[PDB]
């Protein structure tokens, strides 16, 4: 009655990470090489990338 | 015999400089470009000494 809950609680967390470690690795890309120049990803979408990684500065 | 054939190798093409250093450029940035993320420890350190390593060699170049 432990062991399946703690397959629960493990198995919910790769899923609430493939959600974001999917979107970490989009969206920086678009920010890597010259869309950057004149913010086209503006401070909106700077702030979304810190969003997701504030999520996992202590989850992960 | 041995003697000779070491000077052609920088003679005939590129010299020992371009040779080896070109790898420094590639090699180690071959390893931290999968380095996507790394909120983990102490191997934080280690872009400390490999990107540093890069102006270690790039001031060289």
């Amino acid at each position: 009655k432990k062991y399946y809950e703690e397959y629960v609680i493990t198995g919910e967390r790769l899923k609430r990470k493939k959600e974001i470690e999917k979107k970490l690795n989009d969206l920086k890309e678009l920010t890597q090489n010259y869309v950057y120049s004149n913010k086209e990803p503006p401070i909106e979408l700077q702030n979304s990338l810190k969003e997701a990684q504030q999520k996992y500065l202590e989850l992960y | 015999n041995k003697a000779c054939s070491f000077l052609q190798v920088q003679l005939s093409g590129k010299p020992r400089i371009i040779d080896v250093t070109e790898r420094d450029i590639e090699r180690l940035s071959y390893e931290i470009s999968t380095l996507e993320k790394d909120v983990d420890k102490v191997s934080k350190k280690k872009y400390n000494k490999l990107i540093k390593e890069f102006e270690e060699k790039k001031e060289q170049l």
